[PDB]
């Protein structure tokens, strides 16, 4: 319930839940594929 | 026969062939996109020259040796002088861009050596002297020389420190950002894919930079036996998508 | 008037309670948010880049050359390098991997620990790489250090190696500040036969060193870091 | 979820453990890809790594101190603390600035504690009950010159009235002018020769100036004032490298000069355990 | 009797919360409300309807003569007028306009400035007016101001001219109190051609300005004027 | 939910969302089109 | 040159209207292309028909 008409008067945000590390671990242009050899 | 290795990136009316690749980075998974309405401000319609900003332009060439630092150059700074690109950049009051680094470094299979290339948006510098004092904006604007991190402290200049990377932070955690290296024995290129990352739609080109390529020999340059103890490294770069706006007089910017 | 009651700890902050507040700024309109590349939803989707150790933590002040880990050519048997997993502390300590566990009070989970290698292409070498499991003492020779888990790596034209430190382990959560119960063990590297250089090379050659977490990994009861302090409030 | 699958022995010309680290990617290799693994399940959810319970918490950001006394004859009285501002702020206390500059840009609306405690340090017969005044200055009001100003009135500007030893809170939306803070700007205001670097306004959180509305009794009453800021609904951009050497400003990224090596030197040998 | 614990705030008093309070004159009835033209909802409504800028500042005392910006006959190529655009500051500051902006922290959005032209009918006369968009400097001859956003005016039987400065930003609000990183811009004006007065007439002829906010303005957070103040309360 | 009886201890009034300049920027007797001349 | 060397050169092409360039940052504004020495031993550069009237004269 909340008991404020503005938004900031909210608590706290709930987990993303997003997660998705590829942006900062694998920004390669093109796809590596675990296994296969890293320089063709 | 595709190799990860061989690559061409043609921009405009200037093509770069690379044997000797190691894939390409494209920052936080984005490519450059032009700047949508749902996000714009400003009630401009905005230029986009197109073909004859987005071209590669190669800086001058540096020297590899073995006391070497590394070097820093800012974007859109190192190109505020080449051709129509750094008119427009004079000429608008807002600008904006994203861009393809192409650092280029060849050796033999004899030397050893491996150079870190990095993008970091906001590299905010630190003064040398400490305290509060500032880095003024001659210092942090060095134009196509960049900063040569092994020159001496000037003052009213950023420190030069390179386990540091000018600003605090440690040398071994750059690889937090979009980055590559590039390893004689492996690698003679490296290639990053700049988006326009910033906190607001559109920018001023000349009071802020928004990325630092730098380039910083981790491994020694070791030549072979009674080579010339140094090697070139050449720094190219294209803008890409760049938009102008609000276009005017024509700006005046300290020395 | 509805009749109440009050509680033992009514009127205290507890500054990790989360509740309704009333806006100093009714009705007023934030800026729009527009894209930016990059956001971060959670500290472990960074602690899975890997970054740079300074392994060569031998010098005197801080140095580009405490991440180079130096090879000698035609050593034999002999050992590349030595060190614990508290993953808090020493070696580990100022790496973006170290630096945030150091948020946290217990970690658990897998690490992954990779080596590049720098030296001419003409040259070659093999390498074991070794985990010893909490138990027994850092191995003392190869023989000893090959009992546990290894990897030989055979330096080629693929340049990096990735090992893991696969969680071995009773209990299931370590502590990240260093503590004996909860300690991880060792991880060692040996010339598997040796390195050796072309003609017309010579010197040293050296590997960087890598760390960052599996997927595997979790991090717990968050915390206050030892790896800042001050004296006075800053000021501008 | 499993945390590890059940793998067994290998013999392969598919090696998922030899890469190329010089193309910038971490190859997620797992435990399973170079031992025999067995089955075993995750149990958790990484809740509590999550930016908004990470920068969620509230954390003091600053003290400050006003004292109640008699005025007569002060003829500054900003300068006796008769009252005292504050320009909001997170990089004053290094704690939450070394967290929070993790990121680049980010997002969120504040939630402000204050808590206010008296002190009578000579000879009172009592301990007096007083009344604070906060009053959020947004850049272009009126500044206070007095404790007692017109200014006080704050007819248009947000303020709360607490008393000292209790607690004020209330949350102000994200007031930044951009569509994020940036903590670090590799910018000027304006293409100066001399004009300041880094410190930039569009990290102004706005300000904040503090009295006490009580005259004064027979003794001096010390009150001294701690902000507390918790950041709600949170959203953060562009990762970076954690701060390693000490702060000496707010707002620059400057450290001090010989400072000491940070990375604790081995007792032995790269050998060493 | 139900449960309950009080949290960090209870008792304070915060002038913009919005709650109910008991109604000291319990079942009173108010007066019945009549029509009355001209009600107002939104200081956005009021900040439309233009008027007029002194902005021939130059004298010494207020007076009307700083509302006319006078124009000689015969010169060719020269400036009329200059002025930067910090609405809450100089000439702006006491036109409505100014008036409201001050009552707010951020504004953004376009401005309409025009000129009424009050020379004798039988004259002529061509100005050109020029918005320099943040980044240059107030432009030092037409040649300069024409390269920016400009309107060739005609002086004929349409008395006003309407030029809007449209909102040129990078960032999305600027502050109303002058600031440098959020500066607005400049705004000059020029002979075109030149004043001409028709025989048996002479001197000065003067344009009247005018300022009003475009539909497109936004204007938040707010805050107290630096318009007023006092040092004792009044009385009857 | 108003715990009071009378009308005037309710809290603050919702946002008119009326918003009409037109008795105050065009109060003119005949119409104005924008485009067309002023003074015909 | 022998297998085991490299090498990086720019060709570049200037369309009528400027002089033959002097220095590389004045060639690198036109028509270009880093070539980089490998395995792939020849490089094609074109020249693009550039020019206003259709045709030119051989002599």
């Amino acid at each position: 319930i909340n008991y404020y008409k503005d938004a900031a008067s909210t608590s706290s945000a709930g987990q993303s839940l997003s997660m998705d590390p590829s942006k900062f671990t694998e920004p390669v242009k093109d796809l590596m594929l675990k296994g296969a050899p890293a320089l063709n | 026969g595709y190799s990860d290795r061989v690559q061409q990136i043609t921009l405009g009316n200037s093509t770069i062939t690379t044997q000797e690749a190691a894939n390409a980075v494209v920052c936080y998974a984005e490519w450059p996109e032009y700047l949508p309405d749902v996000d714009a401000s400003d009630v401009n319609k905005t230029s986009k020259p197109d073909t004859s900003v987005c071209r590669f332009y190669t800086l001058d060439s540096k020297t590899w040796t073995t006391g070497s630092k590394g070097w820093c150059w800012k974007l859109p700074d190192a190109l505020k002088d080449m051709g129509v690109f750094g008119q427009n950049m004079f000429f608008h009051s807002l600008g904006r861009s994203g861009y393809t680094v192409h650092v280029q470094c060849n050796a033999t299979k004899f030397h050893s050596g491996c150079l870190l290339v990095v993008v970091i948006p906001e590299h905010q510098l630190a003064s040398h002297e400490g305290g509060n004092v500032s880095v003024k904006y001659t210092f942090t604007h060095p134009g196509e020389r960049g900063i040569d991190l092994s020159s001496a402290n000037e003052v009213g200049g950023p420190v030069k420190d390179v386990l540091y990377n000018m600003n605090g932070t440690l040398l071994g955690n750059l690889l937090i950002f979009p980055h590559q290296f590039i390893n004689l024995r492996t690698n003679n290129t490296a290639t990053i894919v700049i988006p326009y990352i910033n906190s607001v739609p559109i920018d001023s080109m000349t009071r802020h930079n928004n990325v630092s390529l730098m380039v910083i020999p981790i491994a020694p340059l070791t030549v072979p036996t009674g080579a010339t103890p140094s090697l070139p490294i050449t720094v190219t770069i294209a803008p890409m998508c760049t938009e102008f706006s609000g276009i005017r007089s024509k700006s005046i910017v300290p020395q | 008037g509805l009749p109440t009651t009050t509680l033992p700890g009514s009127g205290q902050f507890l500054t990790t309670d989360d509740r309704q507040s009333p806006s100093a700024l009714p009705n007023y309109e934030p800026t729009p948010r527009i894209h930016i590349p990059g956001k971060v939803h959670n500290l472990l989707e960074i602690i899975q880049v890997d970054t740079l150790i300074p392994m060569n933590n031998t010098h005197t002040k801080d140095e580009v050359n405490s991440y180079l880990i130096p090879l000698n050519a035609n050593r034999q048997n002999e050992q590349v390098f030595g060190t614990n997993l508290f993953i808090g502390d020493g070696v580990f300590k100022t790496t973006l991997l170290g630096e945030i566990v150091q948020y946290y009070t217990h970690w658990s989970g897998s690490l992954r620990f990779s080596l590049m290698y720098t030296g001419p292409a003409l040259s070659s070498a093999k390498l074991i790489l070794a985990y010893t499991p909490p138990g027994a003492r850092g191995p003392q020779d190869r023989r000893e250090a090959m009992l546990g888990t290894h990897v030989v790596w055979d330096i080629g034209l693929q340049s990096t190696i990735v090992m893991t430190i696969p969680w071995t382990s009773g209990v299931q959560f370590r502590y990240t500040d260093p503590d004996t119960y909860t300690s991880a063990g060792f991880l060692s590297c040996w010339y598997q036969t040796s390195l050796i250089l072309p003609p017309e090379t010579t010197g040293q050659v050296y590997l960087l060193s890598f760390i960052s977490a599996c997927p595997d990994f979790k991090l717990r009861l968050m915390k206050d870091t030892q790896t800042i302090s001050q004296t006075v409030a800053l000021t501008e | 979820t499993v945390a590890s699958i059940s793998s067994g022995p290998k013999h392969t010309q598919k090696v998922p453990i030899l890469t190329a680290n010089e193309t910038g990617a971490t190859m997620p290799v797992l435990p399973s890809d170079s031992i025999e693994t067995r089955t075993t399940y995750m149990h958790f959810n990484g809740s509590e790594t999550d930016v908004e319970c990470f920068l969620g918490r509230a954390a003091c950001v600053h003290v400050t101190e006003i004292q109640n006394k008699d005025a007569t004859g002060i003829d500054n009285h900003r300068e006796a603390k008769l009252f005292n501002d504050w320009k909001i702020n997170l990089s004053s206390l290094v704690q939450l600035r070394k967290k929070l500059e993790l990121f680049t840009y980010v997002r969120f609306d504040s939630e402000y504690t204050i808590l206010a405690t008296a002190s009578q340090p000579d000879s009172a017969n009592y301990s007096s009950n007083l009344v604070v005044q906060a009053m959020y200055v947004p850049p272009g009001a009126p500044n206070p010159k007095e404790w007692d100003d017109y200014t006080w009135q704050s007819a248009s500007n947000p303020s709360v009235f607490f008393k000292v030893g209790d607690t004020s809170r209330f949350s102000v939306p994200y007031v930044g002018l951009a569509s994020a803070y940036n903590y670090f700007y590799d910018g000027y205001s304006h293409d100066d020769a001399e004009t300041q670097y880094g410190i930039t306004v569009l990290n102004h959180m706005g300000s904040m100036a503090f009295r006490i509305v009580n005259e004064h009794d027979e003794h001096k009453t010390l009150v001294k004032i701690r902000v507390y800021h918790r950041a709600k609904h949170v959203e953060a951009w562009i990762p970076r490298a954690p701060r390693a050497l000490p702060y000496t400003s707010i707002g620059r990224t400057n450290y001090p000069k010989n400072t000491e090596p940070v990375i604790k030197k081995r007792k032995g040998d790269i050998k060493s355990y």
